[PDB]
């Protein structure tokens, strides 16, 4: 297959509380590698929805904040590789990270799939009461709410595996890193 | 045409002539028949371009002419038939005869040449046809050129300087008719002379060709600067002396030229102004700028010489800035690193020229175009501008633009620095940026954002390398730098603010090390109100104060972060307030008390007076809306004063552990639903139950006392029934009874 | 053009009948010369313009002529020559000769002038020529005029029947003649010879005038009369008809129509359609006005001859109802008195008649102008208003009134009512003015505040106009009449809240006498707090609710002061929920929280055990207000819970004083102090360290045991400390120092 | 002066709690008489508030405890003729017309004027403390709502003084009155 590659970029806060991927990530993004991107919204600047319609052969983007114009472009848009309902999102609507309340929400939406980037910024990844924990922290890498490493994954979703390539750029001097991490859901 | 029926004739000439050279013997009819084929060549019938064409196969046919000459000519002489056949008036049948005889001793001997050709030189003075003796000395220079002597010049007649001579007469004399064909005949065809002209320039710089690999420096500079130079004075023709110092220019290594062309600049300062003096200079500076950067204060000298030259020329607009932009280059060609005169380059000689150009706008003017590749040529030049960044005769030379060229200098400049990450700044840079914004949008859609949003954006990120005592003060510079004026801060301001309240981060890094870091704080919590009445004091536009509203509420957790946080409390009501001032759309009240309900669930650290007050005030805002479900969403979402919620909630307010307020809100939720029981609609009906059983086994199994196991099974059997035994159908019903069964499992 | 010479021909004709005239015994010649004179004029070639022109000319020729005439001539007589030329074929001379001497014997003789003239009349049949037989006739009456054979003659020739015979043969021939007017001539001239009817119809009138010179209405009506309705409607002409008629009306006085009305109005009613008989009758009814507005039922048998006429006739709609208009006019003249007669034909019988004539679209059509006059006759008639509000069943006439005469008439009547007290409204009354308002607001710019806000307001104020115990019963009765829409009422409810409000104290006052006053009171509670809520229930103010806020509070506080704190506890606890489901913007809130301490404050009497839950309630929900310095202003006032302060709190018990529990009230005193020491701004907290320092000043003036004098110096040490050494220069400092000063003359 | 009829007056409750000034008034209060009318305000309709304009081009417009729509007018205002300084508002900070928390709101104010709307329409008059304590009462004293003086006075502000003219319109049967208890500032 190798056709949908899904990462999880996101945090984008551009200007918000950023501007730029760094250069190494940011050319790492060059299109005819993936015809899937995902970019989860608040943006925000025009020249960044510009450049991403320039880079990005995926347009599937959930409903942001810091987002005054283009209040029409949806709360959330729900995927299907192979068979799954898929559900990606920030986390901003519920007052906490409740997987429970998060899997409530998703069945309010109908979606297996349980993806997001919140307020804390954090990367963990598991299951309990039989659904996935999906949050990287922040996919830009900028700095968090709380007291980033820039975190998009190789998520390999076909069936009803995920096989997770994220990479990282963390400095030590920084430091390209990949980490390899495999999820096949319970269909 | 007469060049078709003349090119058969002598082809068929030089066929028999082939006849007689191939087949030994004949040199009687050979030479005869050379002569009546250069009695042809006197003819003139041919076009100077058909008279080319002809003159070329002839010479072709001559070369191998001169190679029957080689072959049979060196065995004994051939005695002065040029007297013997002196009869007639005429000069050029003998003369040629003569000229093979010469080429003929030439080819054998060395010796006789000089002889021979001087003579050929004197005899010629009945020559009045300039351009039959043009194409005659440029023949003897074509073929002397295997036979003019060099290095080796030993005594006899011809060596260099006798090579030299002869080489450098038939030049000038050639130059002589060079001038006068374009005059030589009708006044009315000038034009076709002219052309003449140019056909046979490079018959004439063929002499120089052969000068090429001759005389070296000193033997080159007496032997040239004189004769030349004086037949450069007498002909005062543009392309002579263009195409002269161009052959020049390629001709000899150029430390004979730069150490003559300073003197040699000193002489051709004479130029007159119909004279294209400035293609000469250019390419002068091309053989200087490949001769420098091609990896005596020339600025001194030859900028002085050109100096005289503009003030000796009189160079509008085009001429002077055409210059002015080559000297850039080639002063960033010899003295990049003598810096100083560049600068001096650019005040005392670019600045000055520009106000002393008291030419209008002009941009239709490509002098324009002149004057911005030289304003950017160290730019575009050095790869550490910022060196010369810390010039300001390198950039208050600015004003001198107008408003066209002045975004023109923008763009580039903006480009210049976006490309580039900036590194440790003092004030400088901050001099260089207000040039560079008064210059921006200054004085008085946007299409580009031209380019000024992707550039402040860049540009106040730049700004963060800055460090933080002084980044406050030069956050003074910018925002007050950002005096201009209304419709534009919206394209700016998030940037300030995280500007500012990281610099809070950046400063707190010295809590430890400080005091007055409360009071430096001070000095931000005021610089930070500063902005933001600066942007409240810009109330005109749509959908941009719900942003600062977000942006003070930033702020306020950047506070709370601080831990001076003592303010930011004001910052949360007075937010309340603007709101309260930009309350015109639901949905946007919708996420903007979602925000709201966020930020505050994440401040743990104030006082009651702060704390329970503020509870209570959001628990309005909540209260104070107008429809139901996303009302009553955001109601349960506040609900943290008492019980087990959120695992962020690593707090000493209650012992490590959450606050999940639940009896109180619990009743408000209660109200809640009985306000939705209003609703008479079913798929809201079915969300409310949703979100009410999600609650509910979310206290129950995060040990919630007051919601007992009865409640929630009575209640989910009243929904399950209702809803089957009252409700229609629809495809939410079905999912919500899966998302039911789902909770069943739950209810651990 | 022959005119001009007819007409001098006839002056020259006027000029020999003077020469003959003068000179006595050429009477004879003098005739002669006036046969002549009346021959130029006897062709019809003069345009009865011309020829009435000549005709006076040789009318006051003849007049001259008659006179000279019975001067010379009526000696004796003429004998029988009358006869004489009764025969002879020459018809002309005869005539004229003949006529003339009967003017000189109706002279002399007064017995034989009926014989004369009704022989003259009978001869006249047998020409049918019209033109000669009308002027001819003209001429004999005007001599004939001065000695009709008439009333005055009591018997001897001559008599009533007499000039009953001489007067209607004349004006038959006049009408003759008259009607052929339309015909003579050319044809296409009918324009131009109705035009000259016209101008001859006046000699036709002449005859009306004469009549009018008569006997008195019995014997007229004996034997004129008839005969006058008789030829009336045997005329059976358009014209003849109008112009006859009208002429007959304006002549005669009203004494003949004292009873010979309703016979000619019915004659009238028969007639010919073409005629304008509309305006006929509307003058008809303006003589009848002349009788009715000087200071059997011709009222109802009026109205039969207008059904007649409506049926005996094709009456558009809008000729109608404005004959309608000038009917009503002249009826509230005759029975303002029991008008219930009028009312009767007006709307039972004649609004009824309208509502049978199913009118198109009227309001450019005159008929609803017509509508609109006829509708406001009796209400501009009316001089008292229940005339009107006797009148009951105009709401249908109201649907029966089209949408703005509808608008404009029940402004018009509502504010008639307005302009002054109006009395107690019946059930019919109420229901009336009911139906009124459900037509205006229900069924369905403030340049009309559209449209009832004066009008409401004098509405709602004049329901205490009414009677004092029925009051009750018409506040529910206008409570249904208070449904005009969720979207009518919206701020003019206020008014029904005052209604209540009296109403309560009202019948409060009757205690002695019914002890229901407190069932009754309680009922009138219950449907009070129902209209609140409903308009709490117009939950669709935008946040706009502060008046239901007051209007509750003005409720709930009568009720403690009519001494009602059953549910006045009760609904003051309903102030303070819809208060937290109102308590909305900073500034309001403020403000409205104060309204509710006034609410406290105004009692006396109420039950301690509600009274300390309500100050705890009130300093709670005080402490839920928001912003920090009028937050400390809420606090501040929120002391009054406890001390010798207000109404609410005094007793007479404390000695005259107040409750006075300074103790909590210092307790909150501390507690504003701790919240102003971190208002975070300088100066309001400096002046309301000032307020603070006042408060407890007073109380220390006022004696409270728990100012103490320790915290008296504190406080004013510390403040004094501030103002000197830390207070920033400007004009409030300048307020804080002086009135610091104030209260350090205040401290006794 | 006439040029100054400085005049507290009104406050009839109206629309809602009354029904119109009856034509005494109205005549005695309608224009060419007084070219600076003192309002005081809470009317609460817009065509009395015409009305009033059209009394005098000079008026002080005071929002009121009925007076909800223009949120905007403030309810305090001061103003000053000569030596003077007639301030002016609500009162709405009482819980009593205790003289320390009158004179002292004064002092916030620097004033000697008084002008108000308490709870009850009860005129009283004397001197405590350098200041002197005036009811602004109603047209002919409406009911409950000031802390019953048909209240109308022509008065001109000289320096410290002002020309009180006690009039009123007194039942027995209303009926003008012509009298006058003149106050002038101490200082």
């Amino acid at each position: 297959s190798m056709a949908f590659l899904i990462l999880v970029i996101g945090n984008l806060h551009i200007p918000d509380r950023a501007l730029d991927i760094p250069p190494k990530f940011k050319k790492l993004l060059s299109p005819g590698k993936i015809s899937q991107t995902l970019c989860l919204g608040n943006l925000t600047d025009r020249a960044t929805y510009d450049y991403l319609r320039s880079i990005s052969p995926d347009l599937k983007i959930v409903r942001g904040r810091m987002d005054v114009e283009a209040t029409s472009l949806p709360l959330m848009q729900v995927v299907t590789h192979g068979s799954l309902r898929i559900g990606f999102l920030e986390g901003f609507t519920l007052v906490s990270e409740e997987p429970d309340v998060l899997l409530a929400e998703a069945n309010k939406l109908d979606v297996d799939v349980l993806c997001w980037a919140g307020g804390s910024h954090r990367f963990e990844c598991f299951e309990y009461m039989d659904k996935f924990f999906v949050n990287p922290g922040s996919a830009t890498g900028a700095f968090t709410t709380d007291w980033v490493v820039p975190s998009f994954c190789l998520m390999d979703v076909q069936g009803i595996s995920l096989t997770l390539y994220v990479y990282q750029l963390r400095k030590d001097t920084e430091n390209v890193a990949v980490e390899k991490v495999t999820y096949t859901k319970p269909v | 045409r007469l060049l078709e029926d003349a090119l058969i004739a002598v082809r068929q000439q030089t066929a028999m002539m082939r006849k007689f050279l191939d087949t030994p013997g004949k040199l009687m009819d050979a030479l005869k028949c050379c002569s009546t084929l250069v009695s042809e060549l006197r003819t003139s019938s041919l076009s100077p371009k058909q008279y080319y064409e002809l003159y070329m196969a002839v010479f072709d046919a001559l070369r191998y002419l001169s190679a029957h000459l080689r072959e049979n000519h060196p065995v004994n002489h051939l005695a002065d038939l040029y007297e013997l056949v002196q009869y007639a008036g005429n000069i050029i049948p003998r003369l040629y005869l003569m000229i093979t005889v010469g080429t003929a001793y030439m080819s054998i001997d060395g010796a006789p040449v000089k002889e021979l050709m001087k003579d050929m030189m004197d005899m010629s003075r009945g020559v009045q046809h300039p351009v039959r003796g043009l194409f005659l000395r440029y023949y003897l220079s074509g073929q002397a050129r295997d036979y003019l002597p060099t290095g080796d010049s030993d005594g006899p007649e011809g060596n260099l300087q006798d090579s030299i001579n002869f080489i450098l007469t038939n030049f000038v004399e050639m130059n002589k008719l060079w001038v006068r064909l374009q005059h030589q005949g009708h006044s009315r065809e000038r034009d076709l002379r002219t052309q003449e002209r140019r056909e046979l320039q490079l018959l004439v710089g063929s002499n120089i060709v052969r000068l090429s690999q001759l005389v070296d420096l000193p033997t080159y500079r007496d032997s040239i600067l004189g004769p030349l130079l004086e037949q450069i004075v007498q002909c005062r023709d543009i392309l002579a002396q263009e195409y002269l110092l161009e052959v020049i220019t390629q001709v000899f290594p150029d430390e004979y030229h730069l150490h003559t062309l300073d003197q040699f600049l000193g002489a051709v300062s004479r130029l007159n102004p119909h004279v294209n003096v400035k293609a000469i200079v250019i390419g002068m500076m091309n053989r200087l700028s490949d001769y420098a950067e091609r990896e005596v204060p020339l600025y001194d000298i030859f900028f002085d010489q050109v100096q005289h030259l503009v003030q000796a020329q009189h160079l509008p607009i085009q001429d002077t800035i055409a210059l002015c932009c080559s000297l850039a280059n080639l002063s960033l060609n010899i003295y990049p690193e003598r810096l100083d005169y560049v600068d001096g380059i650019l005040a005392y000689a670019l600045a000055k020229v520009k106000e002393h150009a008291n030419s209008a706008d002009l941009h239709s003017q490509p002098a324009q175009q002149s004057l911005l590749s030289l304003l950017q040529s160290p730019l575009r030049r050095y790869v550490s501008i910022f060196t010369a960044l810390s010039l300001p005769t390198y950039v208050s030379l600015f004003q001198a633009q107008t408003y066209p060229t002045r975004r023109a200098i923008a763009g580039e400049i903006v480009r210049t620095l976006l490309k580039n990450q900036t590194l440790i700044s003092t004030p400088a840079h901050l001099e260089n940026v207000l040039e560079i914004l008064k210059v921006l949008i200054k004085e008085g859609e946007t299409d580009e954002t031209m380019e000024e949003q992707g550039w402040l954006a860049r540009l106040v990120h730049l700004i963060h390398s800055d460090d933080n005592d002084t980044q406050f003060r030069l956050l003074q510079m910018t925002r007050k730098a950002y005096a201009e004026g209304n419709e534009r801060i919206r394209t700016t301001t998030p940037p300030l603010i995280t500007a500012g309240l990281k610099l809070a981060r950046r400063f707190k890094a010295r809590e430890h090390y400080d005091d007055n870091w409360s009071s430096q704080s001070s000095s931000l919590f005021k610089f930070l109100h500063s902005a933001i009445s600066t942007l409240y004091t810009r109330v005109n536009g749509p959908g941009v104060a719900d942003l600062c509203l977000r942006l003070f509420c930033s702020c306020g957790q950047v506070a709370d972060m601080t831990e001076f946080e003592e303010v930011a409390y004001e910052f949360f009501a007075q937010a309340f307030t603007v709101y309260e001032e930009s309350i015109s759309d639901s949905k946007a009240q919708f996420q903007a008390v979602c925000v709201i309900a966020s930020a505050l669930h994440r401040t743990r650290n104030f006082g009651r007076e702060n704390y329970d007050t503020l509870i209570t005030k959001c628990a309005q805002h909540a209260s104070k809306l107008l429809r139901k479900p996303d009302q009553c969403r955001a109601v349960y979402l506040a609900s943290h004063l008492w019980w087990a919620t959120p695992i962020a909630a690593r707090g000493e307010t209650e012992d490590t552990e959450l606050y999940r307020d639940g009896k109180r809100v619990l009743e408000c939720l209660q109200r809640a639903l009985r306000v939705a029981d209003s609703c008479m609609e079913t798929a809201t009906s079915i969300e409310l139950f949703v979100e009410i059983l999600d609650r509910y086994v979310y206290y129950f199994d995060q040990r919630n006392e007051s919601v007992t196991t009865k409640y929630l099974n009575g209640l989910i059997e009243l929904i399950h029934s209702n809803l089957a035994g009252n409700q229609q159908d629809s495809a939410s019903v079905e999912a919500s009874r899966k998302h039911f069964i789902q909770t069943l499992e739950m209810i651990q």
